Order: C-alpha cells, then structure tokens, then sequence
C-alpha cells in the first residue's frame, strides 16, 4: 500500500524546513516580470538593477511572512487553525494599512 | 617640526574611525559646529553595539559549528534579544530567515 | 583603477577578531553590518541635530549624544554604551 | 512590449511556502488572490516612490540604493542593500 | 414595576455620547498623582506643567481608545460582543508592542 | 507626598468610559487591571523620554515640548500643544 | 536711492511668508544652500494644505451650525477623509474626540 | 518685558478668511494648525535634506521640494500642490 | 529713463492676457471706464475654468489612453460635471457626438 | 500677405502644459476652447454691462464682475473662481 501522511503532519515539516531555510521562495523572473510590469504603469521602459529586484523580493517575502504570523495570530484567536482573508484584512486595519 | 602623526581611535583606544566619523558629521548637515568629544563618544557606542552583535552572531556561528558568520547568524542572534529586537522591530535582514516558532495550538496532542 | 568608495570593512574585521580571533565573517554579512552601522549613525545624529535645535545650540558636544542613545537604546544596552563612551570619553581627554 | 498578467507569477505554491516560513499550517483557498492584491499594493507603493528617486537621481535605471531609500522611508528597512 | 431597560441598550446610548463628546474621560486630580508617582520613581523632585499632564492626558486616552478599537475588531473577528484581556495582548503584539 | 497605588487612581468606571468612546459593548472583569498594567507600561516609556529631554535640558520641570519631542519619538504625534 | 519695499509672497502672489521659511530651512540645517523657488514652492505647498484643510473644517462646523473651527470639527474633517486619514493616520489631535461609529454587530438585532 | 515668539496666526486667519470669510476660528484649534503646518515644515525639509545627500547636492531647489511631496503627499493633493507650486515659481520668476 | 516693461499678467501672474482683454471691453461697448482689477478678475476666473476643463480633458484622454485631447473627450468631460453640464446644456460641441447612455428597458430581460 | 487674426492658443498652451506637461492637443478642440473663452468672456462683459446699468454706475469694477461670475456660474465653481479672482486681484494690488 502507497504511503500517505496524514494531514498537515509535511505541512508542519513544511514549516519546520521553511523555517530553518534562508533563501527566497519566490521564482525570480517572474517576480522580476512583474516587478517592470508595475513600474511601467508609473514610468515605461525602465532599466533595473538585478540587485534592485533582489531587494524587493527580499523584502517583498518579508512584509508577506510577517502579515502571515500576524494572520496565524488571528486565526488562532479566533480559535481557528484555518486562515482566512478576513485575517488578513483585520490584520492590515490592526497595522494601520 | 611636526609630532608624528597620531590617531584618535588609539587616543581612545578605538577601533572605528574618530576622524571620518567626525568629518561625517561635519558634512552630514546636523549642526554647524560639533564638539570635540562627541565622534569619539558616538564611535565608543557604536563600538559597544558592534561588539555585542558581533558576539552574539560568533555564538550563533558556533551553536550552527559554523566558522564563518552567516546573515542567517546575525537574523537568529538579533532577533534572540529582547533589547536588540526592541531596537531593530521593523528592520529586516535581508536572507536572514525567520525564527523557529510554531504555536503551541499548532503541535500535535 | 576608480574613485575610492568608503567602507568599514576593516574596523569591524579588527573588531571581530577582538571579540572571536577564530571565525570568519561572509561579505554579504559585511554590507548588513555597514547597513547596520550606518542606521545607527545617522539615527544618533538625527536626534543628536534635534535636541541641539531644541536647546538652541550650534554646537553638538558628547552630553546630548549621551542623552540619545539613552533615549534610543533599551535598558541595559544603554547604560553599558554610557559606560563604554565614558570611558573612551576619559581616555582620549587624558590624550 | 507591454505586460499584461504577472501578477499570477507569484503563484499557489510560492505562497504556500510563505505561508510554511510564516507559520501557518493550513491555508483557505480564498487566500491566494487577497494575497496577491495586498502584495501589488504594497509593491506599488513602494515602487513608485522608487521611481520617484530614480526620476530624482535624474536616471533611466532603477537602483537598489532608490529601493533602499523607499523601504526606509516606509517604515520597512532592510539590511543586507546598503551601499 | 419600574423602568429598567434591557442590557446594551445604556451602552449604546453612552457609546454615542462619548463619540459625539471630546470631554476628558480621566479625573484629573489622580490622573497628575499617578503621574507624578511614576516620574518621582526615575527623578526626584520632579515638577510639572499642568499643560504638559494634559498632554500626556490626551496622549493617554489616543494611544488606549486606538487600542480599544483593536480590540472591539478583534471581539468581532471572534464572534463575540465581550472583550476579553488576551484580546488586548493580541493588539499590542500584533502591533508590536 | 510619596504615593503607592495610583495606578487604581484610574478607576474602574473611567476605564468603562474609555471603552465606550472607544465603542466597546460588554467589558470583562479581568480587563481593567491589565489595562492599567498597559497604560503603566506606555506612560512610563514616555515619561522616561519626557525626563530625559528635561535633565538634558537641566530644568527641573517637566515641559509639554519635551512630552509632544518624546510622543514624536514614538510615531504617536500630538497637535494642539505648541510643536 | 532705494526701492520700495515689497515682500516675496507678494512676488510669489501668496500669503505665506517666503523669507520666515527661507530663514527657518537656513537655519533647519537641510542643506548648507537652498534654491530660491524651494522656500517659495514649500510655503504655497503650506498654504494649499492649510486653505483645503481649513475648507474642509469650514464644511464641517457649517454641518453642525457653529461659525467657528474647534478641534472635534477638524477631527471629522481629518478622520473622514481617506487620503487626509493616510496623511495623518499616526497623528494625534488634542480634545479631537473620534469618528462616531458603530460595528453592525453591535447595533441590536 | 517679554521676548516675542513666532506663531502662524496671521497667516492662517488670513487663508481662513480667503477661504471662508465668514467662518471664525478657536484658539486652541489654531494651536492644532501650528502643530501640524510646522510637522509637515520638519517632515519636506527633512525629505530634502536627505534626497540632497543622496544626490550629493548641497542645494536644496524646488525640484527636491517637489519630490519630497510627491514621496510624503499621497495622490490627489500631491498633483495639486504641484501645479500650484508651479505656478506660483512661474510668478516668482516673472517676478 | 524708462522701467523694463512690465506685464499686467505677469503682474497677476496668470497667463491669459491682461492687456488684450482691456482692450476687448474697452472696444466691446460694456462701459465707458473699466476698473483696473475687473480684467484681471476676469482673465483670472477664465484661466480658473479652462484650467479645470483641461484637467477634464487630460483625464478623460489618459482614460482614452490618448496624448492629444479631442473634441470626443471635451463632450465626455463637459457632460459628466453637472455645473457644466447645465452651464453648458444649450452649448454645442463640432463633433463630440453623445454620451454613451441607453435607458433601463431597451436593455433585454 | 495676410491680416493678423487673434487667438487664444497659445495661452492655453502654457495653462495645459502647467496642469499636464504630458498631454497634447488638437487644433479643433483649440477652436472649441477659442469659441468657450470668446462665448464665456461675452457673457460676463453682457452681464457686467447690464448690472452697471441698473446701478447706473458708469464704471465696471472686479466687484461686478464677482457679480457676474456669481450669478452665472454655480456655487463651487463660482466660489473657487471667485477665490482665484480675490487672489489674483490681491497681489495684483500689492503689485
């Protein structure tokens, strides 16, 4: 018989391995594709420095990671283990957002 | 006829620079005139804090058996203080990572 | 060759060595500690140029960048980068 | 030349992998495109300060330094850019 | 039987006056005394502007009716109409403090 | 002249007050002394940077310039007392 | 022998005072020199907010029938506007008071 | 014998009056105006101190002023002011 | 001897010209002595609302995504303002064509 | 060889580049904007002419023309061209 984990026991080693990884999670062309798409609504054909775009997913992941421990912190006082965007958007108004 | 040329920070006993802190301040526009003793007061703290960090993350490094300092080092030993944490909230590491922390309605009975 | 770009590179390589004479430092780590450094710098000096201001004074002496790091650093790091300044302070005005 | 849909780049599991490094064990469906919408706003908002330093610095190419700038004038500053 | 309304029903009506009134919601008096009581402990002798305590009055009730409303967001984020301390201490670490 | 527990000076009521321009509806019991612990905990962090702004500027009394300097410190800015 | 007098927030066409804010960026340490249309530009900046804010409060004391500004009245002109609410999001307003609002959930039944 | 003190109350009286002549005004309303027209002066000249260093320009010129409000003014208002502005460095240079 | 000439509108510091329309009301038959401050009132107002029309224009071209306003784009923004809808409803636009605008029922279902 | 014919142009040329340096125009919608101002300047001049008559006052002044503007323009149009017009007529006498 194939194997198969019960629920949520790989994502708790999801969290544990993410947890003790440093490294972007994002693919990066894509980030970067998006990254010129956003600028050209405010200035068209741009030049970046990849380290420029290195920059904003570093702190792209950042600001995410921490609006998921601030929603993690809600759902669970909510007494839920599921998140939800309502989580996120009392999340926000709780920052100020 | 001139002395031979001595350095401030060894004045103090120092190791970061008196004289271009000093000229940093003279040039970064926050007053026109700067007392004598204040680069030398500002070096000694920085100096301090350095010195803590720097600690901190060689510690870190050797918890890991890790001979050579690691930004992942400097996330887990700035964020392991309270008084450092209190200080650098809102600044971020770039790969720094995160702290180990799962909430403990998150574990498994 | 080009225009020199400053760094501090060697000051924290010495400081390291004062405090762990056995392990390395990555470079990348090394820009983190100039970003650091120079946050904390200018910080001090920006609220070192508003109690001058406030106070009127044209000068920025020791005593208000005392008052700052007090003011900035939490607790038991401020009063030990009191100790340590005062110390350096002493020093080099016994030359 | 132009770009139209890159904003489903940052796809499903990329945010899930986040959401691991965040410490959420289980992630709802709906998720993903308010993650998305609150990700756009916060890249704009920073990019376009950006652009405003980099129009500023009168250039054409968007450097880290501009970045730098931004995310410390939002409150957001990263180490690991500086200079 | 006398009148007596049902519960809420006070609230709301007082909710509404306090929104619609600015007036100082501390008795002044032991509001200088704590006041004065804190910064004896880190000076002695310490004299104030009464100006200054009012400041620091307003200042007080900014800072905890903000977090009130963090609160009352995250009492109905949790389904409930009664606020409980640890939703204070989700606001506060939320925020950061 | 020493006083002890004026912590407790802020009663009761007033905290019901402060929740209700705050809109709060049903108060709990347990609420109000962990209030006063949090109002303690932020009035002793701006009365500590409202001292240090007044033996730095070797005065012996407290100014409001020094309390709106310490609350602009703290990203909380307060308008109406002469800054 | 000389000119007469005639101020620069005449020659800008405004009301703010071009040389009290040239005198205070000089003496603000902001730059060693300055621009001459920066101070002009920085106060009609000034002035524009000042007059849409006081607009703005002016709207709000006609509402409840005052003739003059209080400080509730420019706490609801600020609050109810979401770009002025994003401006001053972290500013406090002495005797301001708040917006009057209620949760749904808390309105009976 | 008292030392005089600067205060923004004429000018904001009077832009009261331009704006609303027949709108009166609170005192303490007026303590309010002067917190926030000199918040915002620290805030744009700050903006301008720093976006001076980072160009390595020691003057400060209505560019920089411009791009400050453009940073701190959100949207709608930060358009505005600019055009105003601009017209009003148009007179100023006719001027 | 003589003064560098001096413009009324750069004096006003407004664009439209001040002399020109001294010169129509003094030749269009209004009154026989015109106020200084009349025609630079009324070049004043003028550059107000073709400024703000022009701001309409711009807008509705950029949502046309178009550089270059058109009469199309001056229908679209003098309809949509309701003062000068009805401060324009008798006045014609060369080929500005209509709103777009179809009634509830002529939809189907 | 031709006669010179006057226009509006260029006037509006500088107005629309102070509001959008970004945005052209086309010359019919120019023609539309000549036969505006044309149209709206003979609407004020025939309502000032005609409230100097019923005052029999022999002399137009900018408080006709406030007049005017208020009677044919509405409220927030009115008030802000009127707040222009004050402005303007205000450093045009301190000129």
């Amino acid at each position: 018989k194939p194997h198969r984990y019960r629920p949520g026991t790989v994502a708790l080693r999801e969290i544990r391995r993410y947890q003790k990884s440093t490294e972007l999670l994002i693919r990066k062309l894509p980030f970067q594709r998006l990254v010129r798409e956003i600028a050209q609504d405010f200035k068209t054909d741009l030049r970046f420095q990849s380290s420029a775009v290195m920059a904003l997913q570093e702190a792209s992941e950042a600001y995410l990671v921490g609006l998921f421990e601030d929603t993690n912190l809600a759902a669970i006082h909510a007494k839920r283990v599921t998140i939800m965007p309502k989580d996120i958007q009392l999340a926000r108004r709780i920052r100020g957002e | 006829a001139r002395a031979k040329a001595k350095t401030r920070s060894s004045r103090a006993g120092l190791q970061f620079p008196v004289g271009r802190v000093h000229r940093l301040l003279r040039k970064g526009n926050y007053s026109e005139r700067v007392g004598a003793g204040a680069p030398v007061y500002l070096a000694a703290v920085l100096e301090y804090l350095t010195a803590e960090i720097l600690e901190l993350a060689g510690n870190a490094a050797r918890d890991n058996k890790k001979t050579r300092i690691i930004p992942r080092h400097l996330q887990l030993a700035i964020r392991n203080d309270e008084e450092l944490n209190k200080l650098l909230g809102r600044v971020t590491i770039a790969q720094g990572g995160v702290l180990p922390n799962i909430q403990a309605v998150l574990l498994p009975k | 060759k080009r225009s020199r770009k400053e760094s501090y590179s060697v000051y924290v390589y010495k400081v390291l060595k004062q405090v762990h004479p056995d392990t390395g430092i990555s470079s990348k780590a090394m820009g983190i500690m100039n970003s650091f450094v120079n946050d904390i710098f200018e910080r001090i000096a920006g609220e070192a140029s508003r109690l001058a201001h406030y106070n009127k004074r044209s000068t920025i002496t020791s005593r208000e960048i005392q008052t700052a790091v007090r003011l900035l650093l939490p607790g038991e790091l401020a009063k030990h980068a009191v100790s340590e300044g005062t110390k350096a302070v002493t020093k080099y005005t016994s030359a | 030349k132009v770009l139209r849909d890159n904003i489903q780049g940052i796809t499903k599991p990329a945010i899930r992998r986040l959401a691991r490094r965040g410490g959420v064990k289980r992630i709802s469906g709906l998720i993903y495109e308010e993650t998305r919408g609150v990700l756009k706003v916060f890249l704009e908002n920073v990019i376009r300060d950006a652009v405003t330093y980099t129009e500023h610095a009168k250039r054409k190419t968007v450097t880290a330094m501009d970045v730098v700038y931004a995310l410390k004038r939002q409150g957001r500053t990263l180490y690991g850019f500086g200079g």
